[PDB]
């Protein structure tokens, strides 16, 4: 929960865009200049963003993780989850 | 740093919008810190803070939230963007140091900034609450005595001209004839809960920053 | 009583006479004392002492003498304005402490006899400093804004009877359409500077005690 709250006064402006800017770096989306830039160290598995500028290093947003004893688990779920929502795509399409 | 004490001193003065006390503040935002000098009313300060007590001031009231010093200063820069130059305003008038509890939200989680003002010393007062108050307080006066005889001469045109000829034109903008004393009386009597009891100080700024634009001569 | 702080929000500003630089020292002596809230614009102190304390310290002052504290009170409320209670007053404009020496001397042997204004209080600065100073600045510049509404007035009555006839005839003295903006902007390169001048309180009490007594009342 510490990676959540002093991230807002180092991106420094103020509330509203804080929460979204998290959620969005979480869920599908980056700006080109509000960018979440995904320094995500895939070994040691730890994701944070820093919108950086204003004289000092903004840490626009930080949130841990913890690294998968097998990889290919949620990996496979992710990809049959894509293929599932492919194949109901499709015979919906066709019903359309 | 003496850098923002001069941008003080010819940045004009500017309220602080939170409509709680007469904190009639001075915005000089700059980068290594900042010059807000703000008064109550009932104290004397002096807010010629560098970007380091910026950033430990805005940390003294927080708990969870911080930033870089330089976020610090950046981050308070942009929170006056909106309302003076975030657009929330608070203080406590009662406390020795001016802690303008600028409750400022940029989490959604709570974030405490206050505009702490040194106490200024009888010494420190001369700086801003002083040269440039009484400098255009008395630029006002000696404003006041030009624009008094002004009128006088004008008036001795005007009553020359009704002597040379008798027309009446508009009688709207008819002036009586004016006099500096009966002017300064019947001022002092609607517009002096506007001057004792400042409230806002919204008339002071919108209408004396120009005096402050050319005060800062001492 | 409290009267001395009440007696030092309505204080008069008095010129102090001294052998050295004149400062304001104004004060309200009390039968109870008195608060020198020696205020030049330039150090503020003040003198919260009640009349026991500075009798006793005029009776120790004055190496061999018998008097009561009343006649020594006397001696004070001729410093009620203070401008002069006798010898000649000297200021040490150095520290939060104003040494107001006043010698008593009618021509005998040697005497020393001195005020101590010690640290001014920030509340009472305020209430000559910043409070009814902010009202006395925000009430001269709206008079100065009513002023711009009389001038303008004036202007268009002598414009306004130019161009319907009966036009003075002395060319080289009249003056072109005025306006208020027209004096403001020469102001703020010409005497904004130079009404600038803080001084040793004497601009407060030659152009701005006036307008403050009209504003002691908050």
């Amino acid at each position: 929960e510490s990676e959540i709250s002093q991230e807002a006064d180092d991106m420094a402006m103020e509330k509203g865009k804080y929460v979204g800017e998290l959620r969005k770096a979480l869920l599908s989306g980056a700006g080109p200049a509000d960018v979440y830039t995904f320094n995500f160290s895939k070994e040691s598995c730890y994701f944070f963003f820093e919108k950086n500028l204003k004289d000092v290093s903004f840490r626009l947003g930080s949130f841990n993780l913890e690294k998968v004893e097998n990889p290919a688990e949620v990996i496979r779920e992710l990809i049959c989850y894509c293929l599932d929502t492919i194949a109901e795509n499709q015979a919906k399409n066709e019903h359309l | 740093m003496e850098e923002l004490e001069q941008g003080l001193l010819m940045q004009p003065w500017a309220w602080l919008q939170l409509a709680e006390n007469s904190l009639l503040a001075k915005v000089f935002i700059t980068k290594q810190g900042y010059a807000l000098l703000v008064s109550d009313l009932q104290q004397v300060w002096h807010e010629q803070v560098d970007t380091s007590v910026v950033s430990q001031r805005a940390k003294e009231l927080n708990k969870r939230l911080t930033a870089p010093p330089a976020a610090f200063l950046c981050h308070l820069d942009n929170l006056l963007r909106p309302l003076l130059k975030e657009a929330t305003f608070s203080c406590d008038c009662v406390a020795d140091a001016l802690i303008l509890r600028v409750r400022s939200e940029l989490s959604g989680l709570p974030f405490y900034w206050n505009f702490h003002c040194m106490l200024a010393s009888p010494s420190l007062v001369s700086q801003h609450l002083i040269r440039p108050l009484m400098g255009m307080s008395l630029a006002l006066q000696c404003q006041v005595r030009e624009l008094a005889t002004l009128l006088h001469m004008k008036d001795l045109e005007i009553q020359d001209y009704q002597e040379s000829g008798a027309t009446l034109i508009r009688d709207r903008l008819k002036t009586e004839p004016f006099e500096e004393n009966s002017f300064l009386e019947q001022f002092m009597i609607e517009k002096l809960p506007e001057a004792c009891s400042i409230g806002d100080g919204k008339p002071f700024v919108m209408n004396l920053q120009d005096l402050y634009m050319a005060v800062t001569t001492q």
